[PDB]
């Protein structure tokens, strides 16, 4: 006996209210305990008052009793289960004994791995996309427009587009309205997108 | 002691109390509550004579209700959400 | 809770006992169902003072043609699914026992 | 886990119906054994509010 | 939250605890009525006390103001069709709400028609009353109620009538007016409901006026002087004119 | 990555000392109660270990806090020994920062975009932390004893009423200055482990999340969470052993479980409680370290960015 | 260099993608001052309206408990006229208006500001519906957790004042008003008096804010097809969405607040330990694992719905009006939408 | 089979079936039962 394992003596053990009245360590395997039976005097009186004219039953006045927590599932005993399942190789005959206690009963174990089970979709998708950088390393990064005339004019065409917008034809097209207004301004060596463009400024070249 | 068969005060975990947790006034209020939990019954102030209003000297019948409840209570404390009132109330919504 | 008169129940089913009638009245059934259950229980010999569980749902004592009284137990059943059937050995509704081998001895 | 059938998958007979009803009522009573009655719950709900300004009518 | 102190909350908790500890499921009542005459119970151990055909005796189709409610549907439909007010699409579509809500009060009235007691029996012991009613669709509902849960209402139906001195029976024994009684707890179709008002129509024969009045006023009837009549006149699902 | 650093501006020694002292002062003032609760939980669990099962395995920091507050001392009761804790923390920070900056200046690479490897930085930080902890051990001992007084029986309490008072009492009653260095080895080990188990994981996860999601603001704080968790995982056993050694009273009869050294304490802990016993108060330790690191990093980054902007560095160089 | 952990700063090279939109770009209007101002405005207005409604309802109930409830329109009109002139009603209006100001400024404003801060940058799809809404779930959860405990101190102060008002003169603090009580409690009982056993309020606030803000933001974009293709009334659709959001918030929040009644108000079985040991967290776990919902959903409307839902509905409407739920939408084939214009017409 | 001997090397011809540190073959290397 060790008081450290006794909840009554050891106050550091946090009792679980949802498991009150249920002790997995006391189960039979196979379970052969009766914990439910006829219950009266809660709402239905145990005595007889069918023909009592001076007594009327009021079920509304139900006195509160102790909460009946739902039965807790059995918890595994690691050493006992390992010994029970253990079989000696070239010493034991291959047979099943008459006693039913030899049945391999399933008992619940640690719940830690079930956290990873529950988070598996998040973990699996993260491994698929973020860990492997699928489809490419740039899809999940915050998007930044290319710097001014970067990487080359043939691809960027910022200066030519600016000149076209500032030209007579660009102004006339903007007036027609088929083409939207210019979205960036070429500052002193840098391109700055207007706040209404709804995009981030280009990343610095370092 | 080293042996764990019987408990020893060396492992006792109880912090000493030096004063009320929330003040002497709070302690006095708690003591008064314990002494007169039911004997002291303050009530909100309401006028006792109103011309238009009719004093409520009796329990009113169900025919005075402007609204009909849907849920109900079993006499054993169970709360019924499915009731004949709900059955009749769900017909228009389901039809639509 | 509208318990029916045990005397009336006994009158309707002459052979039933006062204790059985009172227990039936205590049971939460409408008076008509209480009377019908009393009739069925008396006629079959079923013991109403039996708490149904997952092993047997009821028990009865019946005198066979040889004059001997024998006990007949109504087993808890399942709908074409042994997996759903609760294999237990306690008077408990909860499915506490889990078996890796459905047929231990084959 | 607890089976919803309580050991009576089919009500092929009124006796089976009665047995299922009896055990279902007993189980419901046991499950509801730990909560207050209708009167207590209703009074608590009705008089939950305790925030007033002027007292001593 | 519990550390905050409130005298109203403390009084509420004390009242709840005191109620739970004091009032028990079993209660003592001295309201016992002993009928002068011997009671002749049916073969089923019950005595009939009230009979009526509320569906037969009530107006079902042409009832006010439900006729008024339903007469406006063509007006709304015509308004939506022809848009006489030159409204926008959503505004005109808003006129189609009324046809989908106009018939609800008639449904509620038809439902209420099924709460008028069709048949009433008193069981052995004078503590249980069985009330049988039907809906306009022919469904038959029977419910058992303990006698103490009855509370008669005034003729105006706006207040609780004094249980002791209630004047709702004529000298011969019939009802002066359509009586209303509130059942504190009614178990209908295996569901318990609170404060359900039911009615006994004036155009309905009242058998055993003493027993009917005792049940209405909530007295427990003493059935010591009883006889049993073996008459199997009523069959299961028997037809009647309450259709 | 070896050229991904941007050390374009380095604060002077005086600036480093002043900023570190002020920021550590405010951080310790903010996060002291968590450390108090952690120490009290370790003391109360000493000699028994974790006896709950599954989700309840451990000691509830909220429960410990509520029990401490129920004593009637209010929130001021959670700052008992705060003067000693602050003095010890300030001395440790001063010594460690001075030594680390001196060595870093001596052995820094010439290029501004190159920095010492994580291994070399960890070696320097561990040496500096060990030296500082060895020098400032008595303050930590006094603070831990003051914290554990409340948990321990009144007859076993020491009744220290300040850092200087505790130092004098230890020197006189126990005799000799050697009594002031009890648990110094454990403190040095804890300091070394904490120094080496923080900078690595932070940069690891910060760079990885930058590669994944690019440049964002939540990256620093996610990396901070990761680094704090792993630092707690690495250091908590040493903190527990140091707390046990400090709480060990001079008299064996007063001691509930006497220890002769770091190894002896570890052996006793393993014997009387599983290896899980080293991680009592893990939630409290994690919260304490995360809050301290977050506040320190936030204030230091704000001040450093302001100073860099005043100097005139480019946006990317900051 | 400063302490044990080093915040290493690193430089990185340029990187860009084809599309510059539909990701995270912080809106220009998302600033500490502007978001705080808008959130404070919306929260203050919503709290004022909610507290006025609660005071009116409670005074109506108080008057009805002593006088028969209205029987017709004229009786209802005179009942309201007499309620409006009650001294208790006026004092409640004043104190709860102060409480509304405080809470709308320090809890609802904080919630709105944090939500805007963490969700302003999530752009939407042009000529389409914002997919990948899961990206917003962490942001809303972060905001809900951060801003959950911002109302518990004010609520505890209000409860302490209303419970002080009901003690004898000797044991009464004598708080002049709610603001006076709020200023005095921290120094008299201590700061922890306003935070002890705050789990019910904290979880209630978390569920409210999360399932309200996130659900409204989700719906206002996903159900937008009603007015974008079906030509339905946008304002009516938004009102319906806000109603659904507030109803869901009330449903998800009330069960956690029910822990107050079970732990403290439910009668205790003599000679037996408390079922939940006086722990609101354990009571909440029991509610979560309970089989029957109605048992802890009893009293949903008479207790919490009409005290919470109208405020949340008004908060959502005002936030939408000011622009706390407005996202930026730009064409992905426009000039700034993508960096590859050669395939936008070909 | 580590620091705990459960099986019987007397009845087991070879003790190398499972990892262990507490079993030894009865017929060791170099042992040859010969008539
Ligand atoms: C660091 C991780 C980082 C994050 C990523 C993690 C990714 C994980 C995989 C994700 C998907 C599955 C997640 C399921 C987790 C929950 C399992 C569960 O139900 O609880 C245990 C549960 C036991 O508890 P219980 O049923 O509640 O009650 C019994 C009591 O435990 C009492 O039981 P007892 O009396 O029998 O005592 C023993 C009990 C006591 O110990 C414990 O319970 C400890 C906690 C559980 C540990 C589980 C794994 C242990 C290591 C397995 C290694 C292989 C076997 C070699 C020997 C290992 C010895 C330790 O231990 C067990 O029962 C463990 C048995 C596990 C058997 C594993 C081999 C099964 C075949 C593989 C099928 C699945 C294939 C998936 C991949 C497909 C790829 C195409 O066992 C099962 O139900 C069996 C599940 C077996 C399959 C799933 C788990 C194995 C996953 C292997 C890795 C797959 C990787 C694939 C992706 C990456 C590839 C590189
Ligand atoms: C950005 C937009 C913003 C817009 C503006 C917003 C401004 C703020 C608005 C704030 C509103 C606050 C409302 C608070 C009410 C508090 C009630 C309360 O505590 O009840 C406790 C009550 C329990 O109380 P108890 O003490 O246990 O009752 C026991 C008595 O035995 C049993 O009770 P009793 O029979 O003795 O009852 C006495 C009766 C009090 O006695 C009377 O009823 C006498 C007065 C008779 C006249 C009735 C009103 C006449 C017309 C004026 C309407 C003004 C309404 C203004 C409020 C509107 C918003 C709610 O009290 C009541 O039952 C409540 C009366 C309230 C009026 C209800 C009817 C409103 C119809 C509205 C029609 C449209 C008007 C349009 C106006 C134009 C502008 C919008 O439990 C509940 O909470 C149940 C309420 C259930 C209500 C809904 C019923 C139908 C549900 C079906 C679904 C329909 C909705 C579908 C979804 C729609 C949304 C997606
Ligand atoms: C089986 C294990 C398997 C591996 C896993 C490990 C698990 C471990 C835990 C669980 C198992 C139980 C433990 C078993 C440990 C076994 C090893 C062992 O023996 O270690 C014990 C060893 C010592 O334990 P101990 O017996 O408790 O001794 C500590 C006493 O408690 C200290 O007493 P104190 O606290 O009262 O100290 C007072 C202070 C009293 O102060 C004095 O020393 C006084 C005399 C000197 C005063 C002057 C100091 C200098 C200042 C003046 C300078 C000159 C003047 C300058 C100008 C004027 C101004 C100042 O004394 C000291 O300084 C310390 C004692 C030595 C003093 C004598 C002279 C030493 C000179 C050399 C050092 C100099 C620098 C020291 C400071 C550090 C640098 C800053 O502990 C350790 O090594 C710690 C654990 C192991 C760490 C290494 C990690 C290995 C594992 C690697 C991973 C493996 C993974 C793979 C698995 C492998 C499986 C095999
Ligand atoms: C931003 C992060 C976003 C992350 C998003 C993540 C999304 C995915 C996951 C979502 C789910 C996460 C769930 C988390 C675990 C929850 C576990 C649980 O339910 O049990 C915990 C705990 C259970 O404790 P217990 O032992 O069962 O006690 C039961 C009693 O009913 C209740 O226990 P009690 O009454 O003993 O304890 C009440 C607690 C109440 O504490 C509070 O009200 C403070 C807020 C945190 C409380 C969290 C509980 C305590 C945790 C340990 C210590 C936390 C330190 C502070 C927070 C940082 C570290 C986490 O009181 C204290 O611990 C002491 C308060 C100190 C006195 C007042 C002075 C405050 C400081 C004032 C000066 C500094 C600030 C102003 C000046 C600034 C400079 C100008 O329950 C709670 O306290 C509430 C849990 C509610 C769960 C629903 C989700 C909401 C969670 C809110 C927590 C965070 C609030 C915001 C602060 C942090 C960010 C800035
Ligand atoms: C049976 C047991 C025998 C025990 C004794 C004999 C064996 C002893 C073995 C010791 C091993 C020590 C390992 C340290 C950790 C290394 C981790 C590692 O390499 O991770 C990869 C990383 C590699 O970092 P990196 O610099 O290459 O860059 C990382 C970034 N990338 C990947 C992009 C390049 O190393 C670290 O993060 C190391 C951080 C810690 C460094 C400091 C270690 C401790 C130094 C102590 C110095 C002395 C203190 C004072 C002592 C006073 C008393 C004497
Ligand atoms: C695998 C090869 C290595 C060699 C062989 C293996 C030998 C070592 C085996 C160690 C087993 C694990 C021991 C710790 C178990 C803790 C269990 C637990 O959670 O207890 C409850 C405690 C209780 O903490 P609490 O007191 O805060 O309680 C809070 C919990 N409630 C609210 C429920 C009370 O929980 C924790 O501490 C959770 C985190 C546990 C983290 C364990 C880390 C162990 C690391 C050991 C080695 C050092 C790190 C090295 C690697 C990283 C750095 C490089
Ligand atoms: C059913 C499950 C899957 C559900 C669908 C998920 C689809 C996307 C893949 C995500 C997988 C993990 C779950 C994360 C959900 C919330 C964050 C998210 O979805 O990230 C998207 C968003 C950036 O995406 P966005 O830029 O908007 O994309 C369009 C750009 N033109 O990013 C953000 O908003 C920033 C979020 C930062 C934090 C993310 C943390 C993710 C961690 C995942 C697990 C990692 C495990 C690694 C294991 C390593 C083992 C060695
Ligand atoms: C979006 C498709 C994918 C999602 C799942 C779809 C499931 C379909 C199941 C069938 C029943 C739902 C009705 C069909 C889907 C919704 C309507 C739709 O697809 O939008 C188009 C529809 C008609 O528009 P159309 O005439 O084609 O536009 C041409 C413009 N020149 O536009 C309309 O007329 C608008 C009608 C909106 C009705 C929405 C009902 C379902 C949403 C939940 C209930 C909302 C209740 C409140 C509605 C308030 C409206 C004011």
């Amino acid at each position: 006996y060790d008081w450290r394992d006794d909840p009554k003596v050891n106050k550091d053990i946090e009792e679980d209210i949802r498991d009150r009245g249920w002790h997995p360590e006391t189960y039979d395997f196979p379970y052969t305990k009766k914990h439910d039976d006829w219950v009266f005097d809660v709402t239905m009186p145990s005595q007889n008052y069918q023909t009592d004219l001076t007594v009327n039953i009021h079920p509304e006045n139900k006195k509160m009793h102790v909460m009946k927590q739902v039965m807790r599932q059995s918890y595994w005993d690691a050493e006992h289960d390992m010994a029970h399942e253990y079989d000696y190789e070239s010493e034991d005959l291959d047979f099943q004994c008459e006693s039913f206690k030899s049945q391999h009963f399933r008992k619940k174990g640690p719940i830690s791995q079930y956290l990873i089970l529950g988070l598996l979709p998040i973990l699996y998708f993260g491994t698929e996309f973020f860990y492997n950088h699928y489809p490419d390393e740039d899809y999940w990064r915050v998007a930044h427009p290319p710097p001014l005339d970067y990487p080359d004019t043939d691809d960027t065409d910022d200066t030519e587009t600016f000149k076209d917008y500032k030209s007579f034809t660009g102004r006339r097209m903007v007036d027609t309205g088929i083409v939207d207004p210019l979205w960036y301004d070429i500052r002193e060596g840098k391109k700055v997108y207007y706040d209404w463009a709804g995009v981030n400024q280009p990343m610095e070249d370092i | 002691q080293l042996d764990f068969s019987h408990f020893d005060k060396a492992f006792e975990n109880k912090y000493d109390i030096v004063a009320p947790e929330f003040g002497d006034l709070h302690q006095k209020r708690a003591e008064f509550i314990a002494k007169n939990q039911g004997t002291y019954r303050p009530v909100p102030l309401v006028p006792n004579n109103i011309k238009g209003l009719i004093p409520k000297t009796c329990r009113l019948p169900a025919t005075r209700n402007w609204y009909r409840r849907t849920s109900s209570f079993e006499r054993n404390g169970f709360f019924n959400i499915h009731t004949p009132v709900l059955n009749t109330k769900m017909i228009p919504w389901l039809l639509f | 809770y509208c318990q029916m008169d045990p005397e009336e129940i006994m009158r309707r089913v002459p052979g039933i006992t006062r204790k059985e009638a009172e227990f039936i009245t205590k049971l939460g059934l409408s008076p008509q169902e209480q009377v019908d259950f009393a009739y069925i229980a008396y006629n079959i010999g079923l013991d109403i003072f039996y708490f149904t569980n997952q092993m047997f749902v009821a028990r009865q004592v019946v005198t066979n043609s040889k004059g001997e009284k024998v006990e007949v137990l109504w087993n808890a059943q399942c709908y074409e699914d042994i997996a759903q059937l609760n294999v237990g050995f306690a008077p408990v509704l909860e499915s506490v026992d889990y078996h890796w081998e459905i047929f231990l001895w084959a | 886990s607890t089976s919803t059938t309580l050991g009576l998958p089919r009500w092929y007979k009124r006796i089976s119906y009665y047995i299922f009803k009896i055990r279902y009522l007993q189980h419901t009573k046991s499950k509801m054994n730990g909560i207050p009655g209708s009167t207590v719950r209703l009074m608590l709900i009705n008089r939950h509010f305790v925030e007033y300004e002027v007292y001593e009518k | 939250l519990n550390h905050v102190q409130n005298m109203l909350e403390e009084n509420l908790k004390y009242d709840a605890q005191k109620y739970n500890d004091e009032v028990a499921v079993i209660q003592k009542t001295s309201r016992i009525y002993k009928p002068t005459y011997t009671i002749e119970f049916n073969r089923e151990g019950e005595v009939l006390v009230y009979s009526a055909d509320p569906i037969k005796n009530s107006v079902v189709y042409f009832k006010y103001p439900y006729v008024l409610y339903e007469a406006a549907i063509p007006l709304f439909i015509w308004a939506w069709i022809y848009n006489p007010l030159e409204l926008s699409k959503n505004a005109v579509n808003s006129l189609l709400i009324y046809p989908n809500i106009a018939w609800i009060p008639r449904m509620w009235y038809w439902r209420s028609l099924q709460y008028k007691i069709q048949k009433m029996y008193l069981l052995r012991g004078g503590k249980v009353a069985k009330i049988e009613t039907q809906s306009l669709a022919g469904d038959r509902f029977t419910s058992w109620v303990e006698t103490y849960q009855f509370h008669p209402l005034t003729q105006d139906q706006k207040n609780f009538d004094n249980q002791d001195n209630a004047e709702f029976l004529e000298d011969e024994g019939q009802l002066k007016y359509e009586l209303g009684v509130q059942l504190d707890n009614l178990q209908e179709m295996g569901t318990t409901s609170q404060d359900i008002v039911i009615n006994f129509m004036k155009e309905g024969t009242v058998h055993h006026p003493e027993l009917f009045e005792a049940i209405v006023k909530g007295y427990n009837i003493d059935t010591s002087d009883y006889v049993i009549n073996t008459a199997n006149n009523l069959r299961a699902r028997e037809g009647n004119h309450n259709h | 990555m070896n050229y991904s650093y941007k050390r374009y501006w380095e604060p002077s020694t005086a600036e480093v000392i002043g900023l570190s002292l002020s920021v550590n002062t405010i951080s310790a003032a903010l996060t002291y109660p968590i450390e108090f609760v952690k120490v009290r939980s370790q003391i109360r669990t000493e000699g028994v270990g974790i006896r709950s099962k599954n989700l309840y395995m451990g000691i509830n920091p909220n429960k410990v806090f509520r029990e401490i507050h129920a004593t009637g001392n209010g929130l001021r009761g959670f700052y008992q020994g705060f003067e000693s804790h602050l003095i010890g923390r300030l001395s440790y920070l001063f010594i460690r920062n001075l030594t680390y900056k001196i060595i870093y200046d001596r052995t820094k690479p010439v290029k501004a975009h190159n920095d010492l490897s994580h291994r070399e930085k960890g070696v320097i930080a561990g040496f500096a932390g060990g030296l500082a902890a060895f020098l400032t051990s008595p303050a930590d001992l006094v603070n831990t004893r003051t914290i554990a007084e409340g948990g321990k029986p009144k007859e076993w309490r020491w009744g220290y009423k300040g850092l200087m008072d505790g130092i004098n009492k230890i020197a006189a009653t126990e005799g000799g200055n050697a009594a002031l260095f009890r648990g110094s080895y454990a403190n040095v080990l804890r300091a070394v482990i904490l120094n080496i188990s923080l900078t690595g994981p932070f940069d690891y996860l910060n760079e990885k999340i930058w590669i994944t999601f690019g440049d964002m603001t939540w990256n620093k704080y996610a990396a901070l969470l990761w680094a704090s968790f792993w630092g707690s995982v690495a250091t908590l056993p040493f903190d527990n052993i140091r707390t046990r050694l400090y709480a060990q009273n001079a008299d064996p009869t007063k001691n509930r479980l006497t220890y002769s050294g770091w190894a002896d304490a570890a052996k006793k802990l393993i014997q009387h409680e599983g290896i899980s016993g080293f991680y009592v108060g893990f939630y409290a330790f994690y919260i304490r370290t995360f809050l301290y690191a977050w506040t320190t990093v936030f204030i230091t980054d704000k001040i450093t960015s302001d100073w860099k902007r005043k100097a005139g560095l480019k946006e990317w160089q900051i | 260099m400063f302490f044990e952990l080093e915040d290493i700063k690193r430089r990185h090279s340029l990187y860009w993608d084809i599309y510059n939109v539909q990701g995270w770009v912080r809106r220009p209007d998302s600033t500490l001052y502007n978001n705080v101002k808008r959130g404070v405005t919306a929260g203050v207005v919503a709290s004022l309206v909610q507290e006025n409604i609660t005071a009116l309802v409670e005074n109506c109930k108080l008057l009805a408990t002593k006088y028969e409830k209205p029987q017709n329109l004229r009786q209802a009109a005179t009942f309201m006229k007499e309620v409006f002139k009650l001294e208790n009603y006026r004092k409640a209006v004043w104190n709860r208006s102060q409480y509304a100001l405080c809470i709308g400024t320090f809890d609802i404003g904080a919630r709105l500001a944090t939500f805007r801060w963490l969700n302003n940058g999530w752009q939407r799809v042009f000529a389409g519906f914002e997919f990948n809404f899961v990206r917003k779930i962490p942001t809303t959860m972060l905001a809900a957790l951060f801003t959950a405990p911002f109302s518990v101190p004010f609520e505890l102060a209000r409860m302490a004042y209303y419970g002080d008002k009901t003690f004898p003169k000797e044991l009464q603090r004598g708080y002049s008003s709610y603001l006076s009580a709020l200023a005095r409690i921290p120094f008299e009982e201590g700061p922890y008096f306003l935070f002890k056993n705050s789990f019910p309020l904290i979880i209630r606030n978390f569920f409210q804010t999360f399932t309200l803000f996130y659900t409204y933001d989700f719906l206002k974009d996903k159900a937008s097809f009603a007015w974008r293709v079906g030509e339905q009334n946008e304002y009516a659709c938004k009102m319906i969405i806000a109603g659904i959001s507030t109803y869901l918030a009330a449903v998800f929040s009330y069960p956690w607040m029910v822990t107050r009644e079970m732990v403290d108000f439910w009668p205790k079985v003599p000679g037996a330990p408390c079922t939940f040991n006086g722990n609101y967290r354990k009571a909440a776990v029991w509610i979560w694992y309970h089989e029957f919902s109605g048992n802890y959903f009893a009293g949903f409307f008479t207790k919490y719905f009409w005290k919470a839902s109208p405020g949340m509905f008004l908060t959502l409407m005002l936030a939408d009006k000011v622009g706390l739920f407005d996202q930026t939408t730009v064409d992905n084939f426009g000039g700034a939408g993508n960096n590859s214009w050669e395939d936008t017409f070909v | 089979c580590i620091y705990q001997a459960y099986q019987n090397p007397l009845r087991h011809i070879n003790t190398g079936h499972n990892p262990n540190n507490v079993y030894e073959d009865i017929v060791m290397l170099g042992d040859y039962p010969v008539q």
